[PDB]
């Protein structure tokens, strides 16, 4: 039963390096999820949301992240955006499970967060499921510049910034997408 | 505003016994660390969000609980432990310490 | 390693400013919060502030607004504590503190302390 | 700052002949990264608006039909046309982009009669 | 769900056109990579292709000497040695990964030797 | 990067050994492990140190996290006698760990 | 893409002038824009850019204080301030883009809008 290192995890890491860990050899017992209902979004493509436990895959990829409130509709197959394509894209024919609940009580602190990057601007949209860890200057100008960061010259991790008075549109929500496959 | 209280201020233990000391804090917080400050000397990390145990530490300490109260129990009380444990709090707001408990040995 | 050393014990007259420093060490200065912790001698500890250093954004205590201010040098690695209008009731020990994950102090610093002089 | 000029001043050349230009860099607009020089050549009458028609590096724009060419690398650097127009009869500039006071210099078209 | 690749032996100057034909999964979505191995001194990685845009990805000793490219109709990815010298005399494997982004090199393909001192 | 303990390792049958793997920086837990048997090519044997692949046997347990990663062969059979490697998947370039060859 | 100035202006010597740079054809976001001077012939000097995504701006050491630039995002048009006119700033002045791709620090510039100092 290894559902319980992924969703009561202590610090999720950021949208950017979205951390990812293997689900194996286990048949899981899918009972906090859809009989719990604390969680907010269940949109879940492919298979039906209610029979877990009785179907069986080949493999399970979990992986997580943390993102505003008013992005947790860009984790989703070909719906563009801002997250969607610099940060964590689905494919197109992607099935599995997406889970999102609130988290203002965890992840947020009086003066910001600031520990929960997102990456701002990339040379070109992602692909399936592929993410980057390197920090490297954006240059959007004409000139290169060698990290020196001036003008035209970004840090493309543009950090949030978290606070417990804010809405429902800025408040980091802890997103967990579940991935299966059939051979 | 987020205000702890440790009940146990002054705890004697002979050893070989199991002795938990408890927090209690106002209103709801969720995860609750804890530090131990040797007297007279800088202190050192003990606990991690309620259980883990900060990769440098004997097995004994083991603490649990959820809502409002967070609480920990030493297994075997030693020698060494004749210190002031202290506790933070994760939550949103700032982390303000707790009293303490001092464990002392008779 | 990584590690927060501090200065020396610093002892001035009533009303000056101090000056505190913490070295940080080991690890990346611009990612991992610096926190500031209290001790008046026989009591518990008390909180102080935080200055995030990477993006310079301050937060006091509301019985600590006029005498504490920090400043982060963000390309020397050392944070630092302006006390002001010092009296003889602040005269303690002072630690730094570092931490990444919330609200836990990963690296403490060993003891500098403060105190008046007559 | 980076400072480049025109050793030719002067062309003084009729309809026809083989010409070509030079600018000398203070330091080298080579970025190490892509392996890409950072200059640029454009054109201008003394009546009009300058167009440019060089890219990157000694490339090439589509607009006019490139019967001219530059190279070079570096601090040295070239621009030739082979034979001499009606839309030739302009002045030229060398432009260095990379180091960002983008400073340039002229090197001033002329006929031969 | 193999690879299966070609043999050389070649000059000192050439260039070579290795090969890995890829059978049995979507060659459109995957990540074709490419390691090397030279007898001892252990693996190393070279760079890598998205055989459905052509999007390669490189490493800073491997940029410009090896130039991948793939093609879509025939299914199979081809990467271009040059300037080979006594060094670069090796086994070059290519590895699809399980799951495609960020996951392991789980079916790999059988060597080419690569003998290129004369 | 990585590094690896010993570049060569002797056993006996029945003794249990384990084959550490030190990466400089942080990696949070995507380290794999590979066999090679000195004909074949190297095979995909531990992937996310704690979880094994298909078509391995339970003898293979691969356990730690953090930064210090471990490899605990428990019984090495007679066919179990080749070297093995390490490897990171976050940082670009995915830089390999060292080979370790193991013998009686 | 077509990119216009406005007309000639006759300027009172240490007075604040606004050039505009009318242009549509694209998103306006998207491009950088810059301004030079040619001093009557010989195009020496660049007065700055200013990035329309985040209203950055840059200057040259020569021309500090005195040159100033603000453009809004609405219009799609550019502006330059110019303030404390001398005898020193007698020129014209371009507004450029910046090329197809980023591949060049100008292309698509505009027509002549030529400021004599009016004593
Ligand atoms: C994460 O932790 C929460 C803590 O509340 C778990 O909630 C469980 O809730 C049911 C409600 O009937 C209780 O019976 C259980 O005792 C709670 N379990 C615990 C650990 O206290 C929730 O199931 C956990 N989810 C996991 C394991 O990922
Ligand atoms: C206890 O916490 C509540 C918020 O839940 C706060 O309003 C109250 O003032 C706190 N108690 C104190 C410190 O007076």
């Amino acid at each position: 039963c290894p559902f319980g290192e992924v969703f009561n995890a202590t610090r999720f890491a950021s949208v950017y390096a979205w951390n990812r860990k293997r689900i194996s050899n286990c048949v899981a017992d899918y009972s906090v999820l859809y009989n719990s209902a604390s969680f907010s979004t269940f949109k879940c493509y492919g298979v039906s949301p209610t029979k877990l436990n009785d179907l069986c895959f080949t493999n399970v990829y979990a992986d997580s992240f943390v993102i505003r409130g008013d992005e947790v509709r860009q984790i989703a197959p070909g719906q563009t955006g801002k997250i969607a394509d610099y940060n964590y894209k689905l494919p197109d024919d992607f099935t599995g499970c997406v889970i999102a609940w609130n988290s203002n009580n965890l992840d947020s602190k009086v003066g910001g967060n600031y520990n929960y990057l997102y990456r701002l601007f990339r040379k070109s949209n992602l692909k399936p499921f592929e993410r980057d860890i390197s920090t490297e200057i954006y240059q959007a100008g004409s000139t290169p510049c060698n990290g020196v960061e001036g003008f035209n010259c970004y840090f493309p991790l543009q950090s949030y910034g978290f606070q417990p008075t804010n809405g429902v549109g800025y408040q980091p929500y802890r997103v967990v997408v579940l991935s299966f496959e059939l051979l | 505003q987020i205000v702890l209280s440790q009940s146990p201020t002054i705890l004697s233990a002979s050893p070989g016994e199991k002795v938990t000391m408890t927090c209690r804090a106002n209103s709801s917080v969720g995860f609750m660390h804890w530090c131990q400050q040797k007297p007279g000397s800088s202190p050192k990390p003990w606990i991690y969000a309620t259980s883990n145990l900060a990769s440098g530490v004997p097995g004994r300490f083991s603490g649990s609980g959820s809502g409002t109260s967070y609480s920990l129990t030493i297994s075997r009380v030693e020698a060494e432990d004749a210190a002031t444990y202290y506790c933070q709090q994760w939550s949103s707001d700032p982390p303000t310490f707790g009293s303490g408990t001092k464990l002392e040995i008779k | 390693q990584v590690q927060l050393q501090q200065s020396g014990p610093e002892l001035v007259k009533p009303g000056a400013s101090v000056r505190i420093s913490c070295k940080a060490s080991g690890y990346t200065f611009t990612s991992y919060y610096i926190h500031w912790v209290k001790q008046r001698p026989g009591q518990g500890l008390e909180w102080i502030g935080w200055i995030y250093p990477g993006n310079v954004k301050s937060i006091y205590n509301e019985k600590f607004k006029g005498k504490a201010t920090l400043t982060a040098d963000k390309s020397s690695n050392t944070a630092y504590m302006q006390l002001s209008s010092l009296t003889s009731e602040d005269s303690a020990v002072y630690f730094c503190a570092g931490e990444e994950h919330g609200n836990y102090f990963d690296f403490w610093g060993q003891g500098t302390t403060l105190t008046v002089s007559q | 700052d980076i400072v480049m000029s025109q050793s030719p001043s002067s062309l003084a050349v009729s309809v026809g002949e083989k010409v070509t230009m030079s600018c000398k860099s203070s330091q080298s607009l080579l970025y190490s990264s892509n392996q890409k020089n950072y200059l640029a050549w454009y054109q201008q009458k003394p009546g009009q608006s300058p167009k440019l028609l060089i890219y990157w590096a000694s490339t090439r724009e589509s607009g006019v039909p490139d019967r001219f060419t530059g190279s070079g690398s570096g601090t040295d650097f070239t621009l030739t046309i082979s034979s001499v127009k009606a839309e030739d009869l302009a002045v030229y500039y060398c432009q260095q982009y990379y180091s960002f006071p983008l400073t340039f210099g002229a090197g001033t078209k002329l006929e031969l009669k | 769900q193999l690879a299966q690749s070609g043999a050389e032996l070649a000059r000192p100057g050439a260039s070579v056109k290795l090969s890995c034909k890829a059978s049995g999964y979507t060659f459109t979505r995957y990540w074709m990579q490419w390691v090397k191995q030279r007898p001892g001194q252990g693996l190393e990685w070279i760079g890598a292709i998205y055989p459905g845009d052509g999007d390669s990805r490189y490493t800073q000793k491997f940029k410009g000497k090896a130039t991948l490219t793939a093609d879509k109709s025939s299914s199979t990815a081809y990467m271009q040695l040059s300037s080979l010298a006594s060094e670069d005399s090796a086994v070059y494997y290519c590895a699809r990964r399980n799951y495609y982004g960020y996951d392991a090199f789980a079916y790999w393909g059988q060597g080419t030797l690569v003998t290129v001192s004369a | 990067v990585m590094t690896q303990s010993h570049k060569f390792l002797s056993t006996s049958v029945g003794d249990r050994v384990n084959i550490t793997c030190k990466a400089s920086q942080d990696v949070d837990t995507a380290v794999a492990w590979y066999q090679q048997k000195p004909g074949q090519s190297p095979k995909l044997l531990i992937s996310w140190a704690s979880t094994r692949h298909t078509g391995v046997p339970d003898r293979f347990t691969g356990s730690g996290s953090g930064t210090d990663f471990t490899l605990t062969i428990s019984n090495v059979q007679s066919e179990d006698l080749a070297d093995y490697f390490c490897q990171q998947y976050s940082p670009y370039p995915y830089t390999f760990g060292g080979g370790t060859k193991l013998e009686i | 893409v077509q990119l216009q100035q406005s007309g000639p202006e006759l300027v009172n010597p240490g007075a604040s002038v606004k050039i505009s740079c009318k242009t549509s054809g694209y998103t306006f976001t998207e491009y950088t824009m810059h301004w030079v001077k040619q001093s009557h012939g010989k195009s020496l000097e660049w007065i700055g850019g200013i990035n329309p995504n985040n209203g950055d701006t840059i200057y040259n050491q020569k021309f500090k204080g005195k040159a100033t630039l603000t453009v809004d995002k609405s219009s799609s048009t550019a502006y330059m301030e110019l303030r404390s006119l001398t005898s020193e700033d007698s020129a014209v002045f371009y507004c450029a883009r910046e090329g197809d791709y980023y591949v060049s620090s100008y292309g698509y510039w505009g027509q002549g809008t030529t400021l004599t100092v009016s004593s």
